[PDB]
């Protein structure tokens, strides 16, 4: 279970921040719904022993010295969204699009 | 098994093979024109009936034309 | 959990029921919604699709299904509540 | 399918490099086998449109400007290892330990 | 539901709750002595019968003593 | 694919067969191995476990099961080949 953040937080560590992806801002009018959705993103420093994603992370971070670079703040849980859109054959499609929303953030 | 041009595959003769499709794009910046070409695996074409990566996009001061195709060495840039 | 009105105007070629109910399967945290989609040309309403809709903040805290886009090709609305998508309207925002 | 690297490569981009985790170097004698295993790690720069992990990655990278930070080079495929060891009850255990080996690296 | 001391949980009264166990460690550097305390969820205790995170380790110029326990507020540092 | 000799000296309390074969299920890229483990005290060999072993570079290109640790508490060897773990020896490295 990671940490959630907003602009009213002072967290320099790996945290989940909110972001709205705007399909219309791309010029994509073939997407009926949603025009925009909350996708979020991961940012922050990955200090030692903080939100380690895998057992591999703990083992190399313990073994590997500081040299040369620490873990990267990365998603640890994703979720899908529904989307109603026209496809390349101009058909109305109701789909379940995976890997679209960041739910949690960790260190890998 | 489908071959495409890969502008950055400097160790495989600038050629990749996938089960997906061939990708190529031209991005026009206010002062720059760049092109990229690669292969996109099948599981990365989301959604398969209209992938995000194959769709042309545009934003403030940037226009990205894209082209996706399934013939061998079809991701070629061209001119008027 | 959540239940919604289900409708698929393309039911034949997708080999699915035309109408009925849909029991929305949801995860632990995620909220569940219902949605409705229809065409509206020359005053004739043509249904498109109805069913469950995954967690979407556009549908948060909406008990009635109201489309908000000004003159789209395919109208859409989503709501939070059991069978809330049975009735739908088109009341866009002021601007 | 990511890119594999060694010390004989000149790849500044997100690449999978080899690493051997040494259990004995930790002082762990309760692990009968393996004493050491190849775990690998991810390192390199994540320039634009390079090895994007999720559709979420492509959408935010396209939408989000350069400000403020790009994707992180992170594993995209893991695999388990077998391990024979004594547990806290001093019993001989044959286990399948998940998330121990990095197979691929991508940008998230 | 098991409560543990969390040295860095400066917004939850330095207390976390998990289905896992309480964790605390002291790491002795050549010139420094630091301590950390946190909660470790159940799915992160790998392997459950002897987790890596709960095992004390040591390397050149560093010794990390650890302690894992399941009683409420059991991850306490102490002295001789 | 891969087949190995299977043995579990703890077969009763784990409710498993004592001996026999094990068909090793493997992924596309990963290589498959066989392993053997035993105790050796006062010249008496006591079997511990035998079976399949996942991809491990210590077992790469080894057709015979030879333990390499100098005087361990629980000996171990792994090999690449069908039933290669049937016979095992203890021949440690020079140093
Ligand atoms: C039709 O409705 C029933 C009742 O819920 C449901 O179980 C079934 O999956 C639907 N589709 C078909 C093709 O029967
Ligand atoms: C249908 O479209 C007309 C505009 O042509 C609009 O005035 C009316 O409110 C719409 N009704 C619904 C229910 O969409
Ligand atoms: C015993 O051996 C058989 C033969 O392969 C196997 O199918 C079975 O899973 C093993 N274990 C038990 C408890 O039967
Ligand atoms: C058994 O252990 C003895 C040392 O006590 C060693 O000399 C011998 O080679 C070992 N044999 C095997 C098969 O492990």
């Amino acid at each position: 279970l990671g940490l959630d953040c907003d602009e009213h937080s002072s967290e320099s560590r790996c945290c989940r921040y909110p972001l709205t992806v705007d399909f219309e801002a791309f010029g994509w009018d073939w997407i009926i719904a949603p025009k925009r959705y909350k996708a979020n993103y991961c940012s922050g420093q990955c200090e030692y022993m903080f939100m380690q994603k895998y057992p591999h992370t703990h083992l190399v971070q313990q073994a590997n010295p500081r040299g040369s670079a620490g873990p990267c703040c990365t998603p640890t849980k994703m979720s899908p969204i529904n989307m109603l859109y026209f496809n390349d054959k101009q058909q109305i499609i109701y789909g379940k699009i995976p890997g679209m929303v960041v739910d949690r953030c960790g260190c890998s | 098994a489908l071959q495409c041009f890969c502008h950055l595959c400097t160790k495989d003769n600038f050629t990749c093979v996938t089960d997906g499709l061939c990708f190529v794009s031209v991005t026009e910046t206010t002062d720059k024109v760049i092109h990229n070409s690669m292969c996109i695996a099948e599981i990365d074409l989301i959604p398969r009936d209209r992938p995000f990566v194959c769709a042309p996009s545009s934003k403030t001061g940037s226009v990205t034309t894209t082209y996706c195709c399934n013939q061998d060495h079809c991701n070629k840039i061209e001119l008027p | 959990t959540r239940e919604c009105i289900y409708y698929n105007a393309n039911w034949e070629l997708e080999r699915t029921n035309q109408s009925g109910l849909e029991r929305c399967e949801g995860e632990q945290d995620k909220r569940l919604h219902c949605y409705a989609s229809w065409r509206n040309s020359s005053g004739t309403i043509e249904l498109v699709k109805k069913g469950c809709w995954l967690d979407d903040f556009n549908c948060y805290d909406r008990q009635e299904c109201v489309a908000t886009e000004e003159n789209p090709q395919v109208y859409f609305c989503c709501c939070e509540g059991n069978f809330c998508n049975e009735r739908f309207t088109h009341l866009p925002e002021p601007g």
